[PDB]
């Protein structure tokens, strides 16, 4: 009877020529660091918490690569510490000298270039997880203020 | 006094379009970032009120409001120049008198009038090479 | 004391005469497909897994409609697949031979005409849910690519 | 003394006009079916074993309504199985030919249409409990990947 | 080897002499309301559900001051009704006798001159979010139509 | 070898100079009041049930603050009733009459104002648990609906 | 009427790398509200908003790398790196720049031709991030605070 206008839907995907496919809730997630205190970001080097996240890859095929690695393309904090990632929530009330660092499964700080891969992790014949960590770094004294950041990842199958 | 005249800088100038990616022209209509020109009027009198600015030349076979490129052995084809107003609306190429839209102006001042150009793709794939184009501004004068 | 200019709010919304409103997040979503490899896609006719959306409606009324049929509206692939809806071409480096299917309850396909409404869901009094699904559709060898996509959909109550 | 801001609670819940009110946690439940090997599904018509979840309902008024019945609502795996669920997932690395099947009460497959109504269970004053079941379904030979799916239920009251 | 002309990029923005900073999400947002039945709003006063969106003031200090309100200015639908909001012109049709309605933390309908500021919200140090509530008023028998508005505010600081 | 494009991640959390620090499940945390029964609401001031929400400080000092407590900040549903808070899911389909209340770890509703605190808990070094209920209350004859609301607190140490 | 005079176009359509997305052409980048007691004196810059330009179509057996160079009008001479602010009706902010960062935090030299650092490109999608802050050459001013920087590929 009635017909109504109703809405709209929209589809994001990517069809790529890999050996695995990143899951849907993989290709774009929000890791939520919590929050942290001044106090254990007081000095250079100072270092928070790990929150674990993810990255999941689908359909996998161990004939066509048997490992897989994940470069992590971002803006860092500045040109003396090229794996610290910048805080960049909006043009007032974000955090100073702190950054967040990534942290691949071997416990080590990730290039934020696109080009450093990560540790190669052997797959399986399906589904694959690779575990990756998310911390504070201080470059400084931290101050007050919020922390967010975002950083692209590429996937390399050899 | 309703009449401008055309500065020398104006009379006869160049507008470098620069190098343009042969992908971005995927579909047929796709476009190019916009490059601005402006046309400097000076001297004005005191009863200049309007002016509207036309362009003319020879057309594109495919689209007939796009500027035609010079077809030589190492030149582009599949596009066409698209000439814009200062509002980024299109003005076509060889259009009546009536067809055109005034422009306000300031009497008795050096007055700039500005446009924009861009590519059109007419066919696709677009094919590399050079960009070479002349054009005639004509202006009807109120 | 101070008083400073802000900002501005845009409000979107539809007054409909039905039996049934469109949830304000049903209204306009975005449904993340994920990464999809060319091997499941390499011929005609091969279709990826499916994932599912839903189609939420309030404040349903079953003394006016106890049924809803929803109708999706889009660009076909090409004359042949019209239940095939065809990815964006307002960008280059998209995805070729191989288009977006939508789904209903029975698990067939959509045709994407506007006027061909899915199956009938019974309503009942408050909240509905009206369960789609979303897959890959090879029309022949896929390419790698961007393989967004976009529907808009009608709601017919009876 | 020191004020922060900790962050954001969100409460979701529904007002009903009903007899008994659905559990907050069988509102929304997520049910680990564990894994089955693609043996056990060989041929079409081929079944796993049988996990087993509960709806409860509470603050049940035997005077307004002495039972109740379930119906689910999901997206069926083709036009021949209509009481067999599809997996959604994500759109790469999931089992092919292979649903899953929810069982009512008295173990038979409840068709997922929204109007087709389990047996209905006598209501006591209180608390109620509502076993179902499900398992998996192959509709052909089974293939290795992911095998989540997802349904919504509707409570009745006679 | 190869540059390529890329494009423009246009920053907006604004410095305030202010206690607080605006978010840049909240600078300009759009607040999708759903939509909403004739039914439901079919006299002079009958209002719909209210859907809720926060205004984010980052970088607040509170020894400048301590507390905030928020003053809407938008057209109203007509002289009578200064507190609901007239919606815009569409080419496809707008609806008519009902338009937005913006309520405070204390569910109270603001003035939209832009001279009547909300109830205060005392500041902590730091980020601030202040909650609000769009709802559709009906000024007399809703006719169906997309019902689209906007409204610009100003943030007092005392 | 083969390398493609994964997708992007978003980091999202806060510093504070604070004694605590609040958890990266408690900064938004999702509580499910489950169904009520207009039955139950079928009166002014009738409350129902109440389901339990923790807040849990990490990294607690004592050294620095002994005491914490939290306050609520949130639209309110009446003049009359500051304490109530008030419903927010869509324009249409929501409970009429009745609003999620907030009770502290003495049992008593909170003002959702942002300055009336709750009563303070003692804190030890380490990780501390805060916790606060939800229900329901009713400003009279409650109607069926979706009963969702959303609120942000602070939390101040001593 | 008037013959006027002749306008000529010159350019090239070369056979580049990728291709600029169509979101990122032409974006708008909502760096939001900032306060002049952050902007205070000279060197004193605001928090970072970022923003990405978004590459298609990429083909690593043409180019591996691609670097952005942007060209805007320096707010002074000495401060290449800060973008000059346009003019609005009612007032503009004084004594404040748009500066635009790179990948590696340094903010870029508007001038056209210093290019930002090479990203190594993969076949298909890439994204170039950059951010924005505003840099103080002086005591701010309230007032609107919007600029526009043009920007160019070079794929090599």
């Amino acid at each position: 009877a009635t017909t109504v206008n109703g809405g709209t839907v929209h589809f994001k995907g990517e069809v790529v020529n890999a050996a695995c496919a990143v899951d849907a809730g993989s290709v774009d997630q929000t890791v939520q660091l919590g929050q942290v205190r001044t106090a254990s970001l007081a000095q250079e080097g100072a270092t928070s918490s790990a929150v674990g996240f993810n990255i999941q890859l689908n359909d996998c095929d161990t004939n066509v690569a048997s490992k897989a690695a994940v470069a992590f393309l971002g803006t860092a904090i500045d040109a003396g510490h090229t794996n610290v990632l910048a805080l960049q929530s909006s043009a007032a009330g974000s955090a100073t000298n702190v950054g967040v660092q990534i942290l691949d499964r071997t416990g080590a700080a990730l290039t934020l270039d696109g080009a450093t891969f990560s540790s190669e992790t052997t797959l399986n014949n399906g589904t694959n997880t690779i575990p990756f960590q998310a911390r504070y770094f201080a470059t400084g004294a931290a101050t007050p203020g919020a922390a967010n950041a975002d950083a692209t990842f590429k996937v390399q199958y050899q | 006094d309703n009449g401008c005249s055309v500065a020398a800088e104006s009379t006869n100038f160049t507008v470098d379009l620069m190098e343009n990616a042969a992908k971005q022209f995927n579909n047929i209509g796709a476009t190019t970032p916009v490059v601005p020109f402006r046309i400097l009027l000076s001297p004005c009198g005191n009863a200049v009120s309007a002016v509207k600015v036309g362009f003319t030349g020879v057309a594109d076979s495919h689209n007939a409001n796009l500027l035609a490129l010079e077809n030589t052995v190492s030149a582009a084809s599949g596009l066409g120049i698209q000439l814009l107003n200062e509002q980024q609306n299109q003005i076509p190429l060889n259009a009546p008198s009536s067809a055109l839209s005034w422009t306000t102006l300031t009497p008795g001042k050096p007055n700039t009038l500005n446009f924009y150009a861009r590519l059109m793709a007419t066919q696709v794939p677009v094919t590399a090479g050079h960009i070479n184009a002349t054009a005639t501004f004509t202006l009807e004068y109120q």
